């Protein structure tokens, strides 16, 4: 029936069960404890016990304790309602207004969108910042990648990109919080109670935004399953609903450290210089969830935190294959004190081509590569 | 070679007992004649297989968490980190000369308190609550959980307060 | 003393009361944040901690990582830096405003535990030994220092003038490694120079004198 | 006459102890081959690559949330195969040999064995006729002969799939005005690329007319590690069908690199022993075996010809790193395309 | 010099106890005198409870270990190949290896009777025809001159038919896997046709 | 019950099986 | 009989020197673990080892 936890070593837990042992990526609780505690199995050891990540702090996990099956993967309640709502990885309300005033739970890991249901019809999606509409043109339903350093200015824009894009669509968004500051996390929370996206009152039902938030304090079963958390609400609206839901989804390369903080605890031999050895199947099974197929459409906002503006580290070199348009944040630009400090040179799209947007577009946006190349190429030798 | 075999060996296949009437005859007076050489048997307490250098290896401790602080018998303060399959990593709160291979291990069952409050405003204390400012122990305190996790994000404002340094380098 | 505690995790002490000192010093003062006051807390030299979390794990047959630092070491920094906050009214509007103190290892911003703390934390203060010897004392780097809040986070008298120092010294930090040639053309390339120069001499002071 | 040819098999099984990550160590199979393909029980295939005394270990071409511990494998008998022929072209398959384009199943194929020797010396003739690849750049400057290898090595954002598939679109550029014999056959294995950049490539393939020649095998980033791993092989598998027949093929891999990240993901995975930057020692193996499958076969034993265009993508220009230290070795030369002079519109940034 | 040989070979270090203790006893020709007399040490590490502390107790010296054994172990009908055996395995605090090594001598005992289990599982119990019917098949399916046991079975979901579950091959013949297979040769026609 | 921790081999001395075998070979006769 | 407290020093019998030992760690197995202050050639695998 039910098993009990038979090892702590950290953030990872391991339960024994008696016949019948729970599939993969499923959910178990234990009793007893401060706070509802969801386990996600990610290995069997073998004799008979699953491995487990933890979404809470597993500081008080007694070795015997009862740990029941839910026999399923983890459910968060997706819906309507769901809306001016700032949520959790497991489904639970923490803005303290009640319960989730939805229905319908749904099963937060899925296979990806097939190859037959894909969108290769191309839109330009005019954001209103002089470097992005016209060097790398955004795609409506696309992807929209964003790098640079810590202090460069990511998360700055990506509130301008929510006033951009997510204000004049009237549909619904998602905001995804992966493993950020609180501080970016509870200023949004005030900046969109007063720009009203997000209401209070009995108007819950008009607003235009869930906050699904697995911000730094967590232990890294959080802030590596928030990412499939705030993206499966959005696939939800996008396949029953219809609507085009703008995915706000900040710092993917904390879902990949999240991974990798644990991904040695489970019994692997570590990866390139210190990642986790399945980074790919991490972050492509994470990417190509978000597209936009036939039936509605997705456009995923990515923030990606890069270390010290050094684009070899193998965590952002896998998402660079991933991610359509991206705009690139230099420090360099930043200590010229411009801003936005987007590269003129490593920030480029996909729709930035004659055949798709006209000549006019592109010409100019190819002039203006011409002339901020050879300014680099002259301003070493103006010293 | 399976479990279905293992729980196949739980069904007893014998066909004979031609020992088991008189092992069980010698059997008491064996572990009596060799009585002063058992270590008795512990289950809600602990006692050390492995010690050295902060980190000790304990045997048993059924009852213990993942960071619940434990106290050797020489009173040497300790926590429980990681909790093994058959023993539990213990880390050593201080220098670990004093604890030997069969001491006991006492579970204190909390999580590591150190004193709070107003009274330690003007006290030196390490990481423990232990007084060294040579001024006795801290009076009007009291212990705290400090493996809390942060306030959420409905529990914050935005921030308003300078904090000034008094430094021009700083402030400006 | 009358106004600051201090907890002391000497280096001849074991690794855990190292490793658990900025714990338990984060856990006296949320108490000052939990009763509506203002808290300061300066975690000095948070790397040393970093080894005094390596020295345990590596004991403790834990599978290590970057610079043979474990895998959580992340989360380590991230709940011990995010404790420190700014409360809403409904809890007595208290606070906590973070210090910590990260040794580059002669210049290594690609550290491991740089990246970490760079990115936990909301501004960061450059001192390299370069400036240390050119007079500037304390050495803060201005280029490579940034904040998060910006206005409403200075003297607001300051606020106002702080721009008109700010952007006079961007562009006087690139003007001042292009005196190779004694060019001083057009009272601008001299006067960004005369300008600066003095800013740099303003801004020094002196070691423990509280202005 | 189905029912009437109904024996059953007798066939032999095998059952999971420890199951995690895409990796499944299985123990019985007293007669499973290296190599060998094996089919769980929920459908989802796998193969055994690394045997031990014990447990077997299974790497699994699929989801790995089906399978508990206690469930069966049952060996097929057969090292891994994909189906090879002429109806595979305009088809989106994916790499194990299925079908993903929504089109029913690939007809008028024939399953072949993916896993076979290079040709050897007595094989070559010397390649003297020329492939033709659109691109003027690479044509003149740094030329590439029917039967070739040749490595487009890069940035990211930098055109490496361009100058693959500008060589695909001039051989439905040429192949129109080419009698039937000397008519240059592509299979543009897409490694690592999303799931929504091969809509954009199957529909260029269609709007230009090339897909009355071209094979689009798209393991994408989506699926799980050994489809990535065995894309190249299955993909080249495809090439090794136009070989044989006289033909003239072109197969480009894309993103090689990417199928270095299969191998290594697999590898770490299997506890097997890491060596430079943490991927196997046997890694230059795995990638001099695919690469040396493509060549000019003589004209005592069919003639045909075979150039394979690999794609490694470096990070900052360095062609140093041990990926590229390998692909350039084995291959003959380089095509590198540098980002900052992309900018200076040299198109290609062809250095 | 020369030993009996193992009738198949194992994996190292706990199961090839067995492999030499299977060419030991075979030597003596004491096979099935000593293969029930591991079962008694099992029911002695069941029931009672001294014992069985010995096989797992981390803190016992080890001449503590080696000295109740050998109290334990006087003549009393036990063979010494037996004596000499548990007398190794406290030795070298190996006593908690027993459960492993048991099983596999009862596969090696079973690997010198030629004598290989099953387990068929029908809807219907099999009567004295049905039965005697179902050997002559699965014969076919042994590959030599070997023994069968059986372990008949009841479950519902086979629709008649049988599965011979040998651990280590499977044959089905039941209708329940005939018709899901019947209905993927509809499938790949009618969507071909 | 009071097999559960009798279920796997453990042991020190991976050369455990030269160990025992000339503790096995001195009682043939 | 009983092993030793840490940081301890051992007297071993029978060496060419009058080699010392120090207990570090207790590695189990009523085993402990030293670090030899001279030179080790010469150590058999049965020498009356006392502690002061
Ligand atoms: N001749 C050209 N003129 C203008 N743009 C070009 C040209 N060739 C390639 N590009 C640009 O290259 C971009 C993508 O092309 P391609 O996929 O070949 O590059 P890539 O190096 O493969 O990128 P990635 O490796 O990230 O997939 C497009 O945005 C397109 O604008
Ligand atoms: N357009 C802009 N106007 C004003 N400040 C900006 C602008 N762009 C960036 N910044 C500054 O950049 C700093 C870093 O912003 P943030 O997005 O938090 O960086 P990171 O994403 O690296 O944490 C902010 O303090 C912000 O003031
Ligand atoms: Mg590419």
């Amino acid at each position: 029936d039910a098993g009990y936890v038979s090892q702590v070593i950290g953030p990872v837990v391991d339960v024994r069960f008696d016949g019948e042992l729970p599939s993969i990526l499923s959910s178990l609780e234990v009793e007893g404890h401060s706070v509802r505690l969801v386990l996600e199995v990610a290995q069997h050891m073998g004799d008979n016990t699953v491995r487990c990540i933890a979404m809470d702090s597993t500081d008080g996990l007694v070795r015997g304790q009862k740990v029941v099956d839910t026999g399923s993967p983890i459910k968060v309640p997706v819906g309507r309602g769901t809306l001016g709502r700032i949520m959790n990885v497991i489904g639970e309300p923490v803005d303290e207004q009640g319960p989730i005033d939805a229905a319908d739970i749904w099963s937060i890991h899925r296979e990806a969108p097939e190859f037959t249901e894909q969108s290769t019809e191309q839109e330009i999606l005019v954001t209103g910042i002089k470097v992005v509409d016209l060097l790398a043109p955004y795609q409506r339903g696309g992807k929209i990648g964003l790098f640079g350093g810590a202090g460069v200015g990511k998360t700055v824009l990506i509130m301008e990109l929510i006033n951009n894009v997510a204000k004049a669509h009237g549909g619904f968004s998602v905001f995804a919080g992966v493993g950020e500051r609180t501080r970016e996390g509870n200023d949004l929370y005030r900046e969109m109670i007063e720009s009203g996206v997000i209401k209070l009152g009995a108007e819950r039902g008009n607003s235009k935004c869930t906050l699904v938030y697995g911000q730094m304090n967590e232990p890294p079963g959080a802030r590596a399953r928030v990412a499939l958390t705030g993206l499966t609400v959005a696939e939800y609206f996008r396949d029953i609903e219809g609507q085009d839901v703008l995915l706000f989804v900040d710092n993917i390369f904390r879902f990949t450290q999240a991974n990798s903080e644990v991904s040695a605890l489970l019994g692997r031999i570590p990866s390139a210089v210190g990642y986790q050895p399945t980074l790919a199947t991490d972050l492509g099974g994470l990417q190509e969830r978000i597209t936009t197929t036939t039936k509605g459409s997705i456009t995923s906002v990515q923030a990606v935190y890069v270390p010290a503006d050094d684009l070899t580290d193998p965590a952002p070199a896998t998402t660079f294959a991933h991610l359509d348009a991206t705009t690139v944040l230099s420090r360099s630009i930043a200590e010229l004190g411009i801003y936005p400090a987007v590269d003129p040179l490593d920030s480029t799209s996909r729709m930035l081509n004659p055949n798709v947007i006209g000549a006019e577009h592109y010409n100019v946006a190819r002039g203006v590569q011409k002339v901020l190349q050879d300014y680099k190429n002259l301003q070493d030798i103006i010293a | 070679a399976d479990a279905k075999a293992l729980d196949e060996l739980r069904k007893p296949k014998f066909s004979s007992k031609y020992l088991i009437q008189h092992v069980s005859q010698k059997l008491i007076p064996a572990v009596k004649e060799w009585e002063k050489s058992y270590q008795p048997p512990v289950i809600h307490l602990g006692r050390v297989l492995s010690v050295g250098d902060g980190i000790a290896r304990v045997y048993g401790l059924k009852s213990v968490q993942a960071g619940e602080l434990v106290c050797f018998d020489s009173g040497v303060k300790g926590m429980a980190l990681n909790l093994q399959a058959d023993h539990v990593g213990v880390v050593v709160f201080g220098n670990d000369s004093v604890i030997h291979q069969g001491d006991l291990v006492y579970r204190t069952g909390q999580i590591v308190n150190v004193p709070i409050g107003p009274g330690t405003l003007g006290r030196v204390t390490d990481g423990l609550g232990q007084p060294i400012d040579g001024k006795g122990p801290l009076t009007n305190v009291r212990s705290s959980l400090v493996e809390v996790k942060a306030p959420g994000i409905i529990a914050r404002q935005s921030v308003r307060e300078p904090l000034f340094t008094g430094v021009k380098a700083v402030d400006a | 003393m009358r106004y600051t505690i201090m907890v002391s995790a000497t280096a001849s002490d074991a690794a855990p009361l190292q490793f658990l000192a900025p714990y338990s010093g984060c856990a006296m003062a949320e108490y000052f944040r939990d009763t509506g006051k203002h808290g300061l807390i300066i975690y000095d030299d948070l790397s040393k901690q970093s080894v005094a979390y390596r020295q345990m794990s590596l004991l403790l047959r834990r599978p290590p990582g970057r610079e043979a630092f474990p895998g959580d070491v992340f989360y380590l920094h991230s709940r011990l830096l995010e404790r420190a906050a700014k409360l809403s009214k409904e809890l007595g509007g208290g606070s906590l405003t973070a210090f910590p103190v990260i040794e580059t290892q002669a210049g290594d911003v690609s550290a491991y535990i740089a990246t970490n703390v760079i990115s936990i934390t909301d501004g960061q203060i450059f001192l390299e030994t370069e400036l240390f010897y050119k007079g500037i004392r304390p050495a803060l780097n201005v280029g490579l220092s940034v904040s998060r809040v910006g206005s409403a986070a200075q003297f607001p008298g300051m606020k106002q003038v702080a721009g008109t120092l700010k952007l006079e010294l961007a562009q006087y930090r690139e003007v001042a490694a292009f005196a190779q040639f004694g060019s001083d053309l057009d009272a601008a390339t001299q006067y960004v120079l005369e300008r600066g120069a003095r800013l740099t001499e303003m801004l020094k002071q002196k070691q423990f004198a509280p202005i | 006459e189905w029912e009437k040819s109904y024996q059953p098999p007798v066939i032999h099984l095998g059952r999971v102890l420890s199951v995690g990550d895409g990796i499944a160590r299985v123990y019985g199979l007293k007669s499973v081959q290296a190599g060998e393909l094996v089919c769980f029980d929920s459908g989802v295939k796998g193969m055994a690559l690394n045997l031990q005394a014990d447990h077997v270990g299974v790497v699994v071409f699929g989801n790995d949330s089906v399978i508990h511990q206690g469930d069966l494998v049952y060996r097929t008998g057969q090292i891994v195969n994909v189906p090879i022929g002429p109806g595979t072209l305009g088809r989106v398959t994916d790499g194990l040999g299925q079908p993903i384009d929504g089109k029913g199943p690939l007809t008028n194929v024939r399953s072949s064995l993916v896993e076979v020797k290079a040709p050897g010396i007595i094989a070559r003739q010397s390649v003297r006729e020329p492939l033709f690849t659109g691109v003027k750049a690479v044509d003149a400057l740094v030329p590439i002969g029917r039967g070739q290898r040749e490595l487009i090595i890069g940035d990211r954002q930098t055109g490496k799939t361009a100058v693959a598939i500008d060589a695909i679109i001039h051989q439905k550029n040429c192949n129109e005005q080419v009698p039937k014999a000397q008519r240059v056959y592509c299979v543009y294995v897409a490694v690592g690329q999303k799931r929504s950049t091969v809509a954009q490539l199957v529909k260029l393939f269609t709007q230009t007319g090339a897909m009355r020649y071209t094979i689009m095998v798209s393991a994408t980033a989506s699926d799980a590690a050994p489809l990535q791993f065995l894309a190249p092989y299955s993909g080249c598998a495809m090439a090794e069908y136009f070989r044989d027949t006289g033909k003239h093929g072109l197969i480009i891999y894309d993103d090689l690199s990417k199928q270095s990240v299969a191998y290594r993901q697999m590898s770490l995975l299997l506890r097997r022993p890491p060596g430079r930057e943490a991927f196997p020692g046997d890694v230059f193996y795995l990638h001099s075996r695919l690469l040396e499958r493509a060549a000019k076969l003589s004209k005592e034993l069919g003639g045909g010809s075979l150039t394979a265009f690999p794609v490694i993508e470096t990070q900052a220009g360095d062609v140093s790193a041990y990926i590229a230290t390998n692909v350039i070795s084995i291959t003959d030369g380089q095509i590198f395309l540098e980002t900052e002079l992309f900018y200076k519109g040299i198109r290609p940034a062809l250095n | 010099l020369k030993l009996p040989t193992a009738p198949l070979q194992l994996s190292g270090t706990s199961a090839q106890i067995a492999t030499l203790l299977w060419q030991v006893a075979a030597k003596e020709n004491q096979l099935d005198k000593v293969q029930d007399e591991l079962y008694q040490f099992i029911e002695l590490f069941k029931q009672h409870s001294e014992l069985r502390r010995l096989a797992t107790d981390p803190f016992v010296p080890t001449l503590v270990r080696t000295k109740i054994i050998s109290s334990v172990l006087k003549d009393s009908g036990a063979s010494e190949i037996t004596k000499k055996l548990f007398e190794a395995l406290a030795d070298e605090g190996a006593l908690s290896a027993l459960l492993e090594v048991t099983v596999n001598y009862e596969e090696l005992m079973l690997a010198h009777k030629k004598e290989v289990y099953c387990t068929v599982i029908t809807a219907e119990p099999l009567d004295k025809l049905e039965r005697v019917e179902l050997t002559k098949k699965a014969e076919k399916f042994v590959d030599a001159g070997f023994k069968l046991v059986m372990q008949e079975k009841i479950d519902k979901k086979l629709l008649g038919g049988f599965v011979i579950e040998f651990s280590d091959r499977r044959v089905d013949m039941s209708t329940a896997k005939k018709v899901e297979e019947f209905n993927n040769f509809v499938n790949k026609l009618v969507l071909s046709i």
